[PDB]
């Protein structure tokens, strides 16, 4: 039973996950060990790099103007001189790369016969080497499914870059341990049709990459995102999705809040409005405010700050819709206002917040408002308040169009939340330092044929040839016990129930 | 093997096209530009670069199918404006560019990395210079500092000179790091007579990436051409940061290490002083060669057939004998401890002198200086008539001795003029904070 | 021309005389006691001691009357015992004699100075070591580390092997120091599964002066030899005052120095420990082989047909054609930066290896790995076959090349064992703490 | 007319001059520049030598035991390697070789052939490398004078050692600018048989030093020595001679002590006491100064300090009898005293300090004293009274055999005060490290004829050709103005009226 008919609406649901390796660092013999010790630090400053014909990249260049001196911390015994960009790079690393193409053949990839590893550019500065290195391991691999076959394009073993640790200004800190630590990069494709089918996919990857019994299990170090779509929507990438379970539900929350959203579109332009019909004017209706029992508002005069106001003709009814269980337009209106200002107010919410239904009507008329037009207001300092507004505007005319090709992160309720532009088209260029690294049928062989073993094939082999428990069964790999239980057994001991019930049961 | 069978099909590098091969039994297509084939691995495998810019490898030997989609787009072809118009009240300064690029353009569609030394060029990438000085960039050659030569030392001082006595107000050189400071040593010499501030730079790390130390030491250059240091200067990152750069005296200067920015330090010497791109200046010494009206006088004299020789435990003094055999006329040696040579070969070298042949004494640690009146060997090789190089730099002694036989073949005078200070090369006496620092 | 002339007259050096001499027209009187010759001049001079102790100098030509009062009072010649009575309850330290010299005894009256190894010298002179292990001077012979070869380094194994598997607590190995860091990368190769501490140690001011640093160096390090490393190292001062010794790994310490105590520096990689006289010790690394009961194996095999060759701009390739030529199995280039030669010379090394000869790249900047990827002319050489030596010592290289090609002639092989890590030799990567200390 | 008749007792004076020579260190080319600047420093520590047959040298054996450690203090641009003794040393320096020449000459000395470098051993720690390099340069030079002919046997160029900052115990601090500084050394013989002569001698030599212009002018820069004798009495190393003009008096004063000394220990041979008549026993006498006057006494033995007594067999009227014009021979035993104890009382100076007579008789009784027997008083703590009271009954003991060898040092009163004893004999040997110095005969030549002309016979000059008045002469002289003068001329200016005039007295 599904909340939506999926295949009507046009759902392109697509994966992208990261996971570190327990290897050494890709490409230097460097233990991926953290460390809280910082022994020594040391400055650094990075430029961007002109183009074939003497361009410079924009984004880039704005960081530089940004005039941003990044620091990095180290310790005597961790950090080398390769990720100070102080000695060239060697790799990669055998046990990483193995590694890679195990996990490829798991995915029913197909590897590369000779890999080129690239260079992508970071802006960040959280590549000393002002790039991550990455390379293109295997393509065209499947995920088989209940709904049918999911692919992925590309498997990538990459750099990671290091940890932030403090963002002053002009000033950014990093930590170098993590830098170098080697990257499983699979991607999915749009294909995807089903909420539960990503669930899947998503899941049998992350068994996939568990098998190998050679990956970090740690807190930070699963990154897994999503992009979803909708026939007259848009490509939102949704980042940061915590557990496996919440995928399901996230992928259905968005769907649902873009297909409102165009409900919403539908009566705008039934209504007749349009981009342009909605001219950045601010109204300074503040005086309308001297006198206003919310602390809110009022704290803000008080301060030398003004109230500003703004005129969205035949948004009213919409502006306050729940797009999402308990969001609604206004709700994204604040999000990208929150960009200059902690929060907006909306002629569809109040009265409310100590806001007299008399200062509501008394702005109706200094703006000229009709029996469909709507207003948001802003109280802040004279600038923040109009660049918050105007930010407010570029949303409202883009709801008039549709749905804002953005990249929310998800929340725990299951809704997103607007965080910023879908991210710009990276530029690479050849890491020649490292050559070109072929990969021996002979290799790929010996690897194609001792593939481990998933997680849950394990479980139905405990089942069906150990004779155990299906709770206990589970329990035993579901807690990492799949190891130890194995190991024990393996003494032709404990049957399976002996050592199951033992570590399964006894010991908790 | 990769070459032929692809033109042979037809197939230009740089053309869209779309290949399937068998991996395994299995059948893989991939559709991407092709790419030119790793500087050198023949044949078996094809380089394509997929939209996704990501590059791949194709075993030949697998290809079954190869369809050109689209063709080589290749078009434009842009120049850029080799000098400009400076501005009011700057210094004038030309970069003489010897092959080490300071700057660089990259095609990031087409994967290829081009070297950039146009004043517009510069000043897209360098803006910073352009306010310090007026910078006019002036190619002299293309080349990398491991296979430089004397003949070179010889075209870059006169370059120097002309353009220092055009009027410049100072001249940077953009030479490469591995020789560098050898080109430093002779520049110290033939330029003979300095008044205006002369001063190599280069770049550790590859200028075409963001993390570069180009820049920065290009800015902490051309403010040093600006300087009221009348000598030849090697000026580069001080420490691994981006913090300062050090300007060392031309002849004190060696290649510390192998790839950082941290990699040449003053042996023997202090730098001549801390700068920071920022413009700031704090001089660490105080007797340097102070600016002046004097024009510069070149001094071609150098006579190259000298050899340049490390002493190791158990060496035949065949190796002496090959050289002098061959009619060298100056021989260096990187000697051990206070400057010492196995006794095993001192006569070789005895014969090499009395073969009129010029042989001086450096020594293998670096720092330090060489004295053979101690020890009994050292005795011994003085006798045989060697030739002890007091402080010296090994590398700075090479080169010292070229451009001195070039002036004479008398061996009491090689002396003089070997053990005659013109640079900075030679100490009076050596200070505490001048080992390892 | 002054030493038949004393003898003409009669004379023995040593007589007490008093000579009569003509200056600028009147007469000089001096009375003292014939001494020898300068050690390296024939003489138009005679040295004479006066009774002031005070050596003085004579032109021959203007002795008038040269009587002898009283004649050479030679006397004794005294003896010291070889090995002494042991203590109760210490370890057993064998002190071989390289010809490194730790004492010396000195005549005042005749100005000479004779070294000193005897047990019963080393216990007056240096008393420490006696209150910390029993001292076993063992004569293995009296060399200057300038002409030491590689077999006088395997003769050095053995002893160490017997005596540290005789029972010995530890060995002292007590060397010259111009060529120690080559000795001690020998034997570090040598000493097959050592499970206790070799110690290489010299002074750099000779035992006879009151400020050598011949004592210190030598409790240090026996304090070492006595240690819980098990690995060869070099023992001597960390700085320049009399503070504590450094302990570095045989196969990462190079002279840096031609002087100086500091001369000894462990490169690319950090020392083992400090210690001081005192008897406290501070490990800087966690990672050293430990004390254990294993039977050290010494490992004789040595090619010695392996040139050191330092390159620098203008070299012929004729330097290697002749060595080539001349039938040397192994060269060890230590060439430029990340490890690259001029490539007017890449086909005399192409063609030394078509000869199966070992090529190895090392750098000449002391610090620092060799990387042969990353620019244009490494990878010529690296098609050449030359072999990548990361960051091991240029000497190091020399040493172990030497060893290696002692097992093997096939390049394949001898390229697996160059970059195998049998000590210290290599590193897995470069620590930031690891340049200029 | 002289105070005594100098022949009869045969009086023997010698003398030994240092002087800094205005060159580079000695040793190596640097500037012979002292400076306050410290900005860096060492710790160092020294250790004896054995002989050819195993033989520590007890001197520098015993400053082994004291155990401490040599800190040397040194600047960046001042302080080489050769003072440090880190390189080997290079010499000597031509400049200073050829003033010392040039001195030899104008003192009448024959320079040697061919130069050779010794190392004289040195305990202190002043000389870094355990020796202090030097060398005979010239030999039996000669001074004219009135009296007859002084020789000059040795002229020697050694190196000045470090200055001495502090001596902790434990560790002595030195600073290394002035080590290396050249020193050229010149030495009488002990045959200067009268006061005046010696004068004479010391003068004429100052002047050689004044005339090569290139010796250092200043405070601590000349060291003037003296050693005076008489027939049955003892050498004597005299310290410290401040001035010129001193060296009359203070000879006198000498042969004076050491005149009266003899007188006393006739009149002790005399009475017939041998050194063994004086028993080291200290008598405990705390007591008869229990309540005693003498604020001194009574304030040592409230801390807990006593009196011990020396009983002094026949010494009444001997120990208070004067030697020099107001020195006792009492003097002599607080002297050496000194080395543990402030002061001491005896029985020819009290009643007085306020010991009452009592004390004094309850002290001749519990010493049972006779009426030629005396005695010797020291408050302090047991401990330091006795090590006091044994220097004394050393030098009692010395007093009856005649005049103890020792080194005392000048006072402004022209007497003497005990200082330290003789020092040994000097161990040295060869300094293999600088090559022997050839001195050309060309090179004396071509110096032995190019003499500076000495101070006076400049006056004298003055006096003569210039007709200038000798008082002008010589205070331009005498005030080292005689450089400046000597210009103003060159011009063929003003005569020398003028010149002389304006100076000496114009400005003044
Ligand atoms: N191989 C480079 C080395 C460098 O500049 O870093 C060169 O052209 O000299
Ligand atoms: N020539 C000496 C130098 C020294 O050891 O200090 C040697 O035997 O090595």
């Amino acid at each position: 039973t599904d909340k939506f008919n999926y295949e009507e609406l046009g759902l392109k649901v697509g994966l992208e996950i990261h996971r570190q390796l327990d290897t050494k660092k890709l490409f230097s013999p460097v233990p991926s060990e953290l460390s809280d010790k910082v022994e020594f630090t040391f400055q650094r400053r990075l430029r961007p790099t002109m183009s074939e014909l003497g361009e410079i990249d924009p984004a880039a260049l704005e960081e530089f103007k940004k005039g941003r001196v990044y620091v990095y911390e180290g310790n005597y015994e961790l950090t080398d001189l390769v990720y100070m960009d102080e000695e060239p790079p060697r790799g990669p690393d055998r046990e990483a790369l193995e590694v890679a193409l195990q996990i490829a053949y798991l995915l029913n990839a197909k590897p590369v016969d000779e890999v080129y590893y690239m260079r992508k550019i970071v802006i960040d500065g959280s590549n000393v080497s002002g790039f991550q290195r990455t390379a293109i391991i295997a393509t065209d691999g499947k995920v088989e499914t209940p709904w049918g076959a999911v692919g992925i394009p590309t498997i990538c073993l990459e750099e990671d870059a290091a940890r932030i640790i403090e963002r002053k200004d002009k000033e950014v800190i990093y930590r170098l341990d993590r830098l170098g630590i080697p990257l499983i990069e699979i991607s999915t494709t749009p294909d995807i049709h089903h909420p539960e089918q990503a669930k899947v996919v998503a899941k049998f990857i992350g068994d996939a990459l568990r098998a190998t019994k050679k990956v970090k299990r740690g807190l930070g170090t699963i990154r897994q995102d999503l992009n979803v779509s909708i026939k007259g929507g848009a490509r939102i990438e949704i980042k940061g999705v915590q557990e496996l379970d919440m995928i399901p539900i996230i992928i259905e929350r968005e769907v649902e809040r873009q297909l409102n959203l165009l409900k919403i579109r539908d009566e705008l332009r039934k209504r007749g409005v349009k981009p342009k019909d909605i001219k950045e004017e601010f109204y300074d209706v503040t005086d309308i405010f001297e006198n206003t029992k919310s602390k809110i508002i009022a704290r803000v005069i008080k301060k030398g700050g003004k109230v500003l106001a703004i005129k969205l003709p035949k948004f009213r009814g919409l502006i306050g819709r729940e797009i999402q269980p308990g969001r609604r337009l206004g709700t994204e209106f604040a999000d990208r206002a929150k960009k200059y200002v902690p929060g907006i107010f909306h002629i569809d919410e109040l009265p409310n917040y100590g806001i007299s239904q008399e200062e509501v009507n008394k702005v109706i008329e200094r703006l000229n408002l009709s029996e469909e037009d709507a207003f948001v207001l802003v109280a802040a300092e004279e600038e923040k308040a109009k660049n918050a507004l105007r930010e407010v505007i570029k949303r409202a005319r883009e709801a008039i169009e549709g749905v804002p090709e953005e990249t929310r992160r998800a929340l725990p309720d299951g809704n997103t939340e607007y965080m910023r532009p879908l991210p710009g088209k990276a530029r690479m260029y050849p890491e020649t330092d490292i050559p070109p690294l072929r990969i021996p049928d002979d290799l790929k062989k010996k690897i194609k044929e001792n593939l481990p073993e998933l997680p849950q094939a394990k479980v139905e082999r405990y089942v069906k040839e150990y004779k155990l428990d299906r709770s206990l069964a589970q329990t035993l790999v579901d807690d990492e016990r799949d190891e130890l239980f194995e190991e024990l057994v393996s003494m032709g001991v404990k049957p399976s129930l002996a050592a199951s019930i033992l570590v399964v049961v006894l010991k908790g | 093997r990769v070459d032929e069978f692809l033109k042979e099909r037809n197939i230009n590098v740089g053309d869209f096209v779309r290949i399937t091969k068998e991996e395994d039994g299995e059948e893989v297509t991939y559709e991407g530009y092709i790419m030119p084939p790793y500087e050198l691995s023949a044949g078996d495998t094809l380089v394509l670069k997929l939209e996704n810019g990501y590059n791949i490898g194709i075993a030949l030997e697998k290809i079954r199918r190869i369809e050109v989609l689209e063709r080589a787009k290749v078009k434009p072809e842009v120049h850029f404006e080799a000098l400009i118009e400076g501005k009011p009240g700057l210094p004038e300064v030309t970069i003489i560019g010897t092959g080490g690029t300071i700057a660089s353009r990259i095609d990031y569609e087409t994967g290829a990395v081009y070297p950039a030394f146009t004043a517009e060029e510069l000043a897209k990438a360098l803006p910073e210079i352009f306010e310090v000085a007026n910078v006019k960039p002036k190619l002299l050659f293309n080349i990398f500092s491991e296979d430089m030569k004397p003949k070179h030392w010889v075209k870059i001082a006169h370059e120097v000179a002309k353009a220092l006595n055009s009027g410049d107000y100072g001249v940077v050189v953009a030479h490469g790091t591995d020789t560098m400071g050898y080109t430093a040593a002779a520049l110290s010499f033939m330029l003979r007579n300095l008044g205006k501030p002369v001063v190599l730079v280069g770049a550790q790390r590859s200028s075409d990436r963001p993390s570069s130390d180009a820049a920065m030491n290009l800015i902490c250059s051309v403010r040093m051409a600006t300087s009221e240091v009348a000598e030849v200067m090697v000026v580069m990152h001080g420490e691994t940061g981006d913090t300062y750069c050090l300007a060392h005296r031309g002849t004190k200067v060696r290649k510390m290490h192998t790839s950082r920015r941290d990699a040449f330090r003053s042996i023997n010497d202090v730098p001549i002083a801390k700068i920071w791109p920022n413009g700031e200046i704090e001089f660490l010494r105080k007797d340097y060669r102070k600016r002046s009206d004097e024009e510069v006088e070149v001094d071609d004299k150098i006579e190259e057939k000298v050899a340049l020789v490390k002493v190791y435990p158990g060496i035949s003094s065949e190796i002496i004998d090959f050289l002098v055999d061959k009619g060298y006329k100056g021989i260096v040696i990187e000697g051990t401890g206070l400057g010492h040579t196995p006794n095993d070969i001192i006569p070789s070298i005895e014969r090499a002198v009395e073969e009129g042949v010029a042989v001086c004494m450096t020594s293998q640690c670096i720092y330090g200086r060489v004295n053979l009146n101690v020890y009994s060997t050292g005795r011994k090789l003085l006798k045989a008539g060697v030739i002890p190089c007091e402080d010296m730099l090994p590398e700075t002694a090479y080169v010292k001795l070229m451009w001195v036989l070039g002036h004479t073949q008398n061996l009491e005078e090689v002396r003089k003029m070997m053990l005659t200070n013109y640079a900075g090369e030679i100490t009076p006496y050596t200070r505490f904070d001048t080992y390892l620092r």
